[PDB]
RNA sequence: UGGCGCCCGAACAGGGACUUGA
């Protein structure tokens, strides 16, 4: 085949990442399956020419005993943005997202068969660490298409195409759609027959060499809304908590209102104090109930903007999320409620929310994590079954915040 | 017949075209004599007519330095593969170790033949010279020399796997289990394997013993230690002498355990002039005194053993001082060293703990490969409480309870819920942007109203200093309302210390109270007292 | 002369809380 010229974003490097350090069982996973990749010809060994680096790492993906390489083309994806969105990139159907089941291949094995232009393979270079430093990092190159750079499935997308052309003439209400390495696969037929559908087009990619969470259900998905807290007897407290809240989310809702609820608190009263709520307060705080259950009067997703996910943990291994592209603009509100282990759990609501955020917009988000940096990124790869990696950002959750959910 | 590394420079430059400096008749003579003797040796190659270019050359016997500035910043950028280096603690055991110096070490790798005409030389009375192998003090010889030797080794270490072999700068350490009379052949096959690409190694009558000087670590075959460090017993303190002090205890961390640095590094704070004598403060001379007396005795790591599971035994030292003893064995410990850094303003002793552990994890997988199996000096269901109603997703490895009487706890706790029958007290505080004459107070359900007028203090400043008015008029049991994001983030963080003192002294007030509530209410909303206090705290500082 | 580590100070950008004025 032909390599297909892949030009870096103009004015920009190619990545010069620093390889986080790993631990033996991981660095020894590496080499392992490094070298192999080696005699098979992905990849190559290479000198001190070039000077850039994609930090690498092993994970074990779901239901599987072996080590699997990760590599973090985070960078490498961002100094290529052009290439695989306007030049090759891939439409996002609008229908996975309503389909009864939303399987999830890993169709990137299939890259391996098409070789990486040469000029660019400088770019695709990442260092197995040691530990201790004592022999120096062993290098290597790409000299096929990597997996886990966005522009290897746009690139092996005209293959990919001609791969289930048949299948999809066959099988015209399948909707499938590939974001980085993955293929999820949605179809409206039961759960008896969409996995046998799922194993006919497992078969089909088999026969093109092709080898092969791992089902969603994008129709069960329902935004948590904000919901007020509801007792017979208020005390000054909990109406000084509500009227704080509904102010708070005044923000979000515009018709939201504190008027009638804060002439409740009028004199210097004891927080235990039980407030009777008078008609009107009642009749305001009523109208404030059906407001929040309404969905965010327009709130629309803009391709151009990057989407922000916020995770706040509620406690007791519960976590509530936010995809929003403009503050106070959710797109969709959840919770992480599946859950043991703090970091575990976020990686998990981080990969159960760039999954759902691709089969409904078809692109990862900005994370926000409530966690240390330097505690996510010593931990973040033990839990980590994923393909892709998202870009995250570590931020201080105002207490304020954290009442999304009481 | 070393595989040349080919190089190039940086787009859209060229090769340097420097003015040669009029060296003086005893630099010139030497120089030449240096050139001449390399010439012969193939290290230089004359191009005078083909080359225009031209770096700086003098002598700093007489000794050739050039200097590859204008050549370092326009060659291509090269990947420091081993940028870091092996810490001691995790070597591994050897029966035998010997150092091999590497004799003209970059200058026996052949440099790229389309680069050479860029090294180009010149020498007045000139003659040009051109560098036919690695130079000295270039931006890719280290990286180009240890690729080059890396793949010289692999054909030997895979053939001797049990032989380990560490590359650096110029020395190659050896190590191996092997006897006194085997690893001796054995070292001469190395080095035999290593003449036949030229590369040059002493003999056993040049080589050197134990102990072995690296990098401020004095290395023994079996146990490790740092360079004898001796603290100056001077008595008028500089700050110069200060950073000198600060940084040779924390070499002496690493191995040293409960050395104290807190003290003295906070006496370079403020500082600037090196010759300012500091007057060393009663605590610093503390320290001081502390960490001379445990450098009395001299204090020998140990090397790693993989068959062992690491420990990580951390203790408390008090003012956000901690130290860990990283060890497999009883009493004979790998790596000490301490965590006394505080992130962010605010923190308490658990908070604390998770960072160091974090730290320990973090410099025990570079060193190890391995998170060790730590045993923290607080309870578990200590921990417990904690990260269970913390905002972070904060988790620490496997730990185990160690019983220390400098023990780790949360010296208060506030209630979640409103306290019955503990007076409220609305608490606010306006700060003026021009003449800084802030105020402070509170309101009370009971009619008992308060204010302290306050002087350079900053909004926030206020804010605290209206808790803090509260918690001294109340009794065991208050409920404070305060309409400020500020005061309520820091103090439900549970903070035990913190650089402010406005702040420390509601920590030892919020401890005093056996029940403390604090609430939150948005600003001019008119939320029952909170208005009220505003009033009172804004009469004459905010319009 | 370059690199790394520690500390101090400054300028930058963003991510937040808050005050005052228009
Ligand atoms: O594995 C081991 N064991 C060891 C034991 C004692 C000494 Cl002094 C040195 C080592 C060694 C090393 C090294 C670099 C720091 C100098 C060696 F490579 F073997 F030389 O690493
Ligand atoms: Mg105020």
């Amino acid at each position: 085949i032909e390599t297909v010229p892949v030009k870096l974003k103009p004015g920009m490097d190619g990545p010069k990442v620093k390889q986080w350090p790993l631990t033996e069982e991981k660095i020894k996973a590496l080499v392992e399956i490094c070298t192999e990749m080696e005699k098979e010809g992905k990849i190559s060994k290479i000198g001190p020419e070039n000077p850039y680096n994609t930090p690498v790492f092993a994970i074990k993906k779901k239901d599987s005993t072996k080590w699997r390489k990760l590599v973090d083309f985070r960078e490498l994806n961002k100094r290529t943005q052009d290439f695989w969105e306007v030049q090759l990139g891939i439409p996002h159907p609008a229908g996975l997202k309503k389909k009864k089941s939303v399987t999830v291949l890993d169709v990137g094995d299939a890259y391996f068969s098409v070789p990486l232009d040469e000029d660019f393979r400088k770019y695709t270079a990442f260092t197995i660490p040691s530990i201790n430093n004592e022999t120096p990092g062993i290098r290597y190159q790409y000299n096929v298409l990597p997996q886990g750079w966005k522009g290897s499935p746009a690139i092996f997308q005209s293959s990919m195409t001609k791969i289930l052309e048949p299948f999809k003439k066959q099988n015209p209400d399948i909707v499938i759609y590939q974001y980085m390495d993955d293929l999820y696969v949605g179809s409206d037929l039961e759960i008896g027959q969409h996995r046998t559908k799922i194993e006919e087009l497992r078969q089909h990619l088999l026969r093109w060499g092709l080898t092969t969470g791992y089902e969603l259900h994008p129709d069960k998905w329902t935004v948590q809304p904000i919901v007020l807290p509801e007792k017979d007897s208020w005390t000054v407290n909990d109406i000084q908590k509500l009227v704080g809240k509904l102010n708070w989310a005044s923000q979000i809702y515009p018709g939201i209102k504190v008027r009638q609820l804060s002439k409740l608190l009028r004199g210097t009263k004891a927080l235990t104090e039980v407030i009777p709520l008078t008609e009107e307060a009642e009749l305001e705080l009523a109208e404030n109930r059906e407001i929040l259950k309404e969905p965010v009067h327009g709130v629309y997703y803009d391709p151009s903007k990057d989407l922000i996910a916020e995770i706040q943990k509620q406690g007791q291994g519960q976590w509530t999320y936010q995809i929003y592209q403009e503050p106070f603009k959710n797109l969709k509100t959840g919770k992480y409620a599946r859950m043991t282990n703090d970091v575990k759990q976020l990686t998990e609501a981080v990969q159960k929310i760039t999954t759902e955020s691709i089969v409904i917009w078809g692109k990862t988000p900005k994370f926000k994590l409530p966690i240390q940096k330097e505690t996510w990124e010593t931990w973040w790869t033990e839990y980590w079954q994923a393909t892709w990696i998202p870009e995250w950002e570590f931020v201080n959750t105002p207490p304020l915040v954290k009442l999304w959910y009481q | 017949p070393i595989e040349t590394v080919p190089v190039k420079l940086k787009p859209g430059m060229d090769g340097p075209k420097v003015k040669q400096w009029p060296l003086t008749e005893e630099k010139i003579k030497a120089l030449v004599e240096i050139c001449t003797e390399m010439e012969k040796e193939g290290k230089i190659s004359k191009i005078g007519p083909e080359n225009p270019y031209n770096t700086p050359v003098f002598a700093i016997k007489w000794r050739k330095l050039v200097d590859f500035r204008e050549l370092n910043k326009r060659t291509q950028d090269f990947w420091e593969v081993q940028l870091g280096i092996p810490h001691p603690a995790g070597l591994k055991k050897k029966k035998s170790v010997t150092v091999l110096d590497v004799g003209d070490a970059y200058f026996s790798v052949p440099l790229d033949e389309d680069f050479r005409k860029y090294t180009a030389f010149t020498i007045p009375s000139g003659i040009r010279y051109q560098y036919n192998v690695l130079p000295q003090g270039w931006k890719g010889s280290p990286a180009i020399f240890q690729s080059s030797m890396t793949k010289i080794l692999e054909p030997f270490k895979k053939q001797n796997p049990d032989i380990v072999i560490y590359q650096y700068m110029d020395d190659l350490y050896v190590g191996s289990d092997l006897e006194i009379g085997q690893h001796r052949t054995k070292i001469e096959e190395l080095r035999q394997h290593l003449l036949r690409w030229g590369l040059t190694t002493p003999d056993k009558k040049h080589q050197k013993e134990p102990p072995f000087l690296w990098m401020g670590y004095e290395l023994h075959p079996d146990k490790w230690t740092v360079q004898p460090i001796v603290l100056p017993e001077k008595d008028s303190w500089t700050v110069n002498d200060i950073c000198k002090l600060v940084g040779k205890l924390n070499w002496a961390s690493q191995i040293y355990p409960g050395i104290k640095v807190r003290q003295l590094s906070k006496l370079l704070r403020g500082t600037k002039a090196l010759t300012e004598v500091i007057p060393l403060t009663e605590e610093a001379e503390l320290e001081l005194a502390e960490n001379r007396e445990i450098l009395k005795e001299p204090v020998h790591g140990v090397y790693y053993d993989p068959s062992k599971d690491l420990i990580a035994e951390i203790q408390k030292q008090g003012q956000g001082q901690w130290t860990y003893q990283i060890y497999q064995e009883p009493f004979k410990n790998l790596k000490t060293g301490k965590y006394a850094r505080m992130r962010g303003a605010h923190t308490n002793d658990v908070k604390q703990l998770t960072e160091a552990v974090q730290k320990i994890t973090t410099e025990s997988i570079v060193i190890w490969g391995k998170t060790p199996k730590f045993k923290l000096p607080i309870q578990k269901e200590t921990w417990e409480t904690w990260w269970t109603e913390y905002w972070q997703a904060t988790w620490i490895p496997e730990w185990e309870f160690v019983n220390t009487p400098p023990l780790v706890k949360l010296w208060y706790q506030l209630e979640k819920e409103p306290i019955v029958g503990a007076e409220t007290f609305y608490v606010d505080g306006a700060a003026n942007r021009e003449t800084k004459l802030g105020k402070a107070g509170y309101v009370t359900n009971k009619g008992r109203q308060k204010v302290v007028p306050l002087t350079n203090t900053t909004n926030q400043k206020t804010q605290l200093q209206a808790i803090y008015l509260a918690l001294q008029d109340s009794g065991l049991e208050v409920n404070i309302v305060t309409d400020s994001q500020y005061a309520l983030g820091i103090i439900q963080a549970q903070p035990d210390k913190s650089e402010s003192e406005l702040v420390n002294q509601i920590i030892e007030q919020l401890i005093k109270k056996e029940k403390v509530y604090l609430a939150w209410v948005p600003a001019h909303k008119g939320i029952g007292g909170n208005e009220q206090v505003d009033k009172l705290v804004s009469a004459g500082i905010r319009k």
